[PDB]
């Protein structure tokens, strides 16, 4: 459920749905969607009488943009109709934010933050990171936190976790016991939903636990890898 | 559900007794015949996969003539038959919510690659002898190795020399000793510790670390 | 039946093989006349129970077949092609060539005997009681059967089947010959009776329906299936029978590999392997050993539908055991070579441990309590103590470990200890998980197993909160016990103690305080008896004379030198097993020189009081520690001398064990 | 204890050395690897000498001058050391491809450890 709709003071609830395959693989996790669909029902045999489960029946999804670079030529025309005109660099700090007083030299950092630089292979075997990663230190009513909320929105894929670290060692990764076959896969993390885009979080004062000891790895080379009781694999990771 | 092809009907059966005659069967076992059985499953490269998702898996069904070729952690490349097994609607009732379609690899020739075989001709086996000649590549390798970075000549022959190994000669009816070499490293941070850390993975030949 | 149920013809049929072991009959006379029916003459009489029918004694009957030019098919052929049909029709040709009533047993003097004989004249009576049913074979046998490979020159000779091939490339072919193997036995259950015939009784006919036994679950029949009990309005009703039933030996053991011809990838795996005829009770724990037998697979007979297809779980089955490595009775003549060369004080001490540099003291200060001796038959209860124990501490770059723990792996029943593992807690024994078997037993740590004996530790500052209990729980007299909510019985504790305590970061400053590394101060100032030190001082005469130590065994494999002859450990072995049966009484005039000793020792004690360097404020605990070990020296060095000089011996070692630190 | 070579990395700031490092970086935004990767895989296959008197004469001395040298100073060393000081060399004769230990090896092998104590 999109947690917006309905306050009171309720905790949403899930539902489950399959699909066809001329329109599965066309989501990732973290975005708006609607779906259209019927509401028909099946009874698992794996609690009192004869009850069965709902669930949803796709049929498409029109949803809104994926937030894989195939589009229509329209878009492109005024992009290239814009790009022309050699004011975009001062144009977007008047534009970006419009609820903010000024504070040019902030809002220059976050627009060259949200793009980024690009990503060397070159012929040997090592790399350079090309990314870039900012801080806002300073006293409570300078409008460092509602900034953040500001570039969620506004971004392709973002996540928001700002606060206390939430258990800085179950950010990453998380393993569990199944209930089938009993097994140790990897099923959870922040950064792996979070790639290609950008994280947010905040209070680098009173966390002395791990997070410091979860972010040296993850950030300057961008290649976790888990050595729990399964697998040790270097999962990618560009955020 | 092991010749690969056809579906035959089943034998549900594990051994017979008594044919239509009043002997009591007896059964030769040096004449019957064996095969093994073993099941792997294999994640993904997980540099090629673009970052939407974890690393998934399926499973492969191999036979005797290369059991025992695979250790985990292998850049494996195989190729079978793609493979549907299972009764999936019908062997029990009402069937909700239950594949019943598994997928199955039954394949053959493995190869391990690398991206431990390496056969070499005459000639660079010859060339590598000929710059063996020259006394000076133990300082040659040095400097070819790490190509970002200045100096720490010291620190770069040493790499050079953990990667390659000693020896450990083993004392018969004794313990041997120590013969791993461990180096360790310490900075103030920025300095590149890390940096020449990570393409030792490279070049690692089946070495591959946490 | 038709579709593919007949088969080719094979050319290896058995007819040939039947009748050529009724030419096993008495006719090999190379090897005091047929000799292997001279075994069967020591079997009937009921004192033996294992044949041995070896290759040998096929080999040279083959050997003699050199020069009878006509078809005789090979028989290691065969008998690696399916190595468990040839005990059956083996079976049947020993019957008819067996001598039967070649023993003399009245009434007694042997187990099952006149019942038997009761139950077969009780069926030979009914074999004509009608104015049936004839003997499964398997009723009266009393015996077994075994086999035996080669490896010897003879495969030399002219020509496999017993090459020691690992565990590891084992799959293919080799299911259902013989195959030898090694590796290390574990898991080792207990005997259980097996069965492998049947008696029911009905009491109204009294015929016991006999039946062959099959795999480890089985069905009981019906009561309407006799022949007299039967066939009327009323049957006997069946059950069963003990003691007319006879009842097998059964044991399960698991093996593992060698861990040297491993290779350089997976982990090892098990194997099962059972036993069966009288080769049971031989094997253990820890046995660098190998099995030969033969191999067939089994069946499951459990949810075999949806899961187990057609997999096979097989064992393998025993035939042979071939163990390796293992007081005035034809020994004597060594305990002479340390009598007559005398030598005790100095060339046992460069028997024991000649791999180090210098320290003939501390070399010197351990084979005295690796001999013990009871402290004093008390008879009344004064339990009171013995075994004393020494610690040593220092940090040296020399592998301090390998120093002690290479002592310990050579004297008698001590074992080998570290932190982790068997904790403080899981020293003593303790109630566990165990398989599907009888769960909920005691199993032990160390303590509860070394008992008189050595408990040779490491790594003091590891599992303390454990550990300190531990300690002064056997240090204390008699508490070694299980004080658990399971139960509250207490066993003994008479094993002495060997400690290395490790210093705290880089070196132990001598210039600064003592015990800033050691945690325990009540444990040690009263409650031990001797101390010692592995300090580093700088010296350069030394060190390149431990320079070229440690460069020799390098270049040669070999270590020793400096005019000693190296003496096996089983001589002084028996030199302190018998030095143990001594046990000399103390005169008058030794207990006269201690108390000068300890006066001497009371007053320069109560002279320093600092605490800049020196311990202890001089404990009776002191006292009759140095009583202990004179003792001890005077039973290893027995020639009834207990006097001023053997404890003028020992008061030489407390005043070189004590100022270690003082340079 | 356990390890033997603690080498610390310094980053000191010289007008020079920082002005090298200023254009090399920026030099690479746009003798061999698998030459390499043979030649270490082809001297895994190849003897191990162990053997010869004269180096172990040499390094004894060698050990012994800064066995005067370690307690005096910085940092205490051990027995295991030693260890190491035939294994470096035993290596370095690897990198040579020969079975003779020879003098030239047991140079490299004091000078590193004078940068990593000194
Ligand atoms: N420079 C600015 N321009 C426009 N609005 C601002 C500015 N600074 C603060 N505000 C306003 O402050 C209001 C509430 O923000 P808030 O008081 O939560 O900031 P804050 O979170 O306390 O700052 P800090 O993060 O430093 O504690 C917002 O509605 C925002 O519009
Ligand atoms: N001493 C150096 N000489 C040349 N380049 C360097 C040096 N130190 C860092 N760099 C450059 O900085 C980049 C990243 O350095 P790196 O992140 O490895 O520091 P680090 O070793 O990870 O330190 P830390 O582990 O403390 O973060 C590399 O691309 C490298 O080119």
């Amino acid at each position: 459920e999109i947690p917006e709709l309905v306050p009171v003071g309720e905790m949403p609830r899930n539902l489950t749905m399959t699909c066809d395959r001329y329109l599965t693989n066309k989501v990732i996790p973290g975005t708006r969607v609607t779906i259209v669909g019927i509401y028909s029902i099946y009874n698992s045999k794996n609690s009192g009488v004869a009850i069965r489960t709902p669930y949803i029946k796709i049929l498409g999804i029109q949803s809104d943009v994926e937030t894989v670079t195939m589009f229509t030529e329209e878009e492109e025309e005024e992009f290239l109709q814009l790009s022309r005109n050699p004011k975009l660099y001062e144009i977007l700090t008047n534009s970006i934010a419009p609820s903010i007083f000024g504070n040019e030299d902030i809002k220059k950092a976050i627009v060259c933050l949200l793009m980024g630089g690009s990503k060397k292979i070159l012929p040997d075997g090592m790399r350079l990171r090309g990314d870039i990663n900012v801080l806002l230190l300073g006293d409570p009513g300078t409008a460092k936190s509602q900034l953040l909320k500001f570039v969620e929105k506004v971004s392709p894929i973002a996540v928001y976790t700002s606060g206390k670290g939430s258990s800085a060692a179950g950010l990453t990764a998380s393993v569990q016991r199944d209930p089938m076959t009993r097994e140790f896969y990897l099923e959870g993390g922040a950064m792996v939903l979070a790639d290609g885009g950008v994280v947010c979080i905040d209070e680098f004062d009173k966390m002395r636990d791990e997070d410091r000891v979860a972010i040296h790895e993850a950030m300057e080379q961008q290649t976790i890898s888990i050595a729990k009781a399964g697998i040790t694999t270097v999962l990618n990771s560009r955020t | 559900a092991t010749t690969t092809l056809t579906t035959r009907i089943p034998t549900p059966a594990i051994y017979p007794t008594e044919d239509t005659e009043g002997n009591k069967l007896t059964t030769e076992y040096g004449y019957s015949t064996f095969i093994d059985h073993q099941r792997i499953t294999v994640q993904e490269m997980p540099e090629m996969a673009p970052a939407g998702q974890l690393p998934r898996s399926i499973d492969v069904i191999l036979d005797d003539d290369l059991v025992d070729k695979t250790k985990p952690g292998d850049r494996v490349n195989v190729v079978g038959v793609f493979k549907s097994l299972g009764a999936g609607g019908m062997n029990q009732s009402n069937s909700n919510t239950l594949i019943g379609f598994k997928t199955l690899i039954l394949g053959n020739t493995v190869y391990p690659l690398h991206a431990a075989r390496q056969m070499l001709t005459d000639f660079d086996i010859r060339n590598i002898n000929k710059l063996s000649k020259k006394k000076d590549i133990f300082d040659i390798l040095s400097q070819s190795l790490a190509p970002s970075i200045y100096g720490h000549d010291h620190i770069k022959k040493a790499i050079l020399l953990m990667l390659m190994g000693g020896v450990e000669k083993n004392l018969e009816n004794g313990s041997h000793l120590r013969g791993d070499i461990n180096i360790l490293m310490v900075g103030d941070p920025s300095t590149a510790k890390s940096q020449l850390l990570r393409f030792v993975l490279n070049t690692a030949s089946l070495a591959i670390a946490t | 039946m038709s579709a593919a149920l007949p088969s080719i013809q094979l050319p290896v049929d058995y007819n040939n093989l039947f009748n050529e072991i009724t030419d096993f009959l008495v006719t090999f006379k190379q090897d005091k006349g047929p000799k292997y029916m001279a075994m069967l003459q020591k079997v009937a009489n009921r004192e033996l129970n294992s044949v041995i029918i070896d290759l040998d004694d096929i080999l040279q009957y083959q050997n003699e077949k050199f020069l009878q030019g006509t078809q005789a098919d090979d028989l290691v052929s065969a008998i690696q092609q399916n190595a468990n049909h040839f005990t059956e029709l083996f079976c049947r040709a020993i019957d008819n060539n067996m001598p039967l009533p070649t023993k003399e047993i009245d009434y007694k003097d042997d187990v099952l005997d006149v019942i038997l004989n009761q139950r077969r004249l009780r069926n030979e009576r009914m074999l004509s009681d009608r104015t049936t049913e004839l003997f499964p074979p398997n009723l009266t046998r009393r015996y077994f059967l075994y086999f035996k490979p080669l490896s010897q020159n003879c495969a030399r000779r002219y020509r496999i089947s017993s090459k020691p091939l690992s565990v590891r490339q084992i799959k293919g072919d080799f299911l259902g010959q013989l195959i030898t193997v090694r590796g290390i036995i574990t898991r080792v259950s207990d005997v259980k009776p097996a069965v492998e015939v049947i008696a029911y009784t009905c009491d109204q006919c009294g015929y016991e329906v006999f039946q062959e036994v099959n795999s480890r679950t089985f069905t009981p029949l019906s009561e309407c299936t006799s022949e007299e009990c039967s066939q009327n309005q009323t049957k006997g009703q069946l059950f069963m029978s003990t003691r007319a039933s006879k009842f097998s030996a059964f044991q399960e053991c698991k093996i593992q590999e060698l861990s040297q011809q491993v290779p350089v990838g997976h982990i090892p795996r098990s194997l099962n392997i059972h036993v069966n005829g009288t080769l049971v009770r031989s094997l253990s724990p820890g046995d660098i050993v190998d099995v030969t037998g033969i191999f067939l697979p089994a069946p499951y007979t459990g949810f075999k539908a949806l899961k187990a297809g057609l997999l096979t779980e097989t064992y393998l089955e025993a035939q042979f055991v071939r163990q390796h490595k293992k007081l005035t009775s034809d020994v004597e003549e060594r305990v002479m070579e340390l009598i007559t060369s005398g030598d005790v004080y100095n060339r046992l001490a460069k028997s024991i441990a000649p791999e180090i540099y210098g320290n003939l003291d501390v070399k010197k200060a351990l084979l005295l309590l690796l001999v013990g001796g009871v402290d004093k038959r008390v008879g009344d209860g004064m339990k009171i103590r013995g075994d004393i124990n020494v610690c040593l501490m220092g940090d040296p770059g020399v592998a301090k470990s390998q120093l002690l723990k290479a002592i310990c792996k050579i004297s008698p029943r001590g074992v080998y200890t570290t932190g982790k593992g068997s904790s403080g807690v899981g020293l003593t024994a303790a109630v566990m998980k165990d398989p599907v078997t009888d769960e909920m037993i005691l199993e032990g740590g160390a303590l509860v197993l070394a008992d008189n004996g050595i408990c040779c530790i490491d790594e003091f500052d590891k599992m303390d909160e454990s550990d300190r209990t531990a300690i002064h729980e056997v240090m204390e007299q008699q508490t070694i016990s299980i004080s658990k909510a399971g139960i509250n019985t207490t066993l003994n504790a008479r094993t002495s103690i060997l400690a290395a305590a490790n210093p705290l970061y880089g070196r132990y400053n001598p210039r600064l305080s003592p015990l800033d590394n050691i945690n325990l101060p009540a444990a040690l100032l009263s409650r031990f008896d001797i101390l010692f030190l592995m300090l580093d001082i700088p010296s350069r005469d030394d060190d390149e004379k431990l320079a070229e130590h440690v460069t020799y065994v390098h270049m040669h494999n070999k270590q020793p030198d400096l005019d000693f002859t190296p003496v096996e450990p089983s001589k002084m072995r028996e030199y302190i097993a018998y030095a143990k049966t001594k046990r000399p009484v103390m005169s008058e005039a030794v207990n006269d020189y201690v108390v000068q000793a300890y006066i001497r020792l009371r007053q320069d004690s109560k002279r320093e009081m600092d605490s800049k360097f020196s311990f202890g404020q001089a404990t009776p605990r002191t006292l009759l520690g140095i009583i202990r070990l004179s003792q001890a020296l005077a039973k290893l060095r027995l020639a009834d001398m207990v006097d001023i000089d053997d404890v003028e011996e020992a008061l030489r070692l407390v005043r070189v064990s004590k100022e270690s630190l003082y340079q | 204890s356990r390890f033997d070579l603690l080498f610390v990395v310094t980053d000191d700031i010289n007008e020079i050395r920082d002005r090298s490092i200023s254009e090399h970086v920026l030099r690479t935004h746009r003798v061999t690897i698998p030459f390499l990767r043979k030649y270490v895989q082809y001297a895994k296959e190849r003897v191990i000498p162990q053997l010869t008197q004269e180096a172990i004469n040499v390094i004894v001395k060698n050990y012994t001058d800064l066995r005067n040298d370690d307690n005096t100073k910085k940092s205490p060393i051990t027995a295991r050391t030693l260890e190491t000081l035939i294994r470096l060399a035993t290596a370095h004769a690897k990198v040579r491809l020969s079975k003779t230990v020879n003098k030239v090896d047991a140079k490299v092998a004091a000078n590193l450890l004078r940068f990593a104590l000194l």
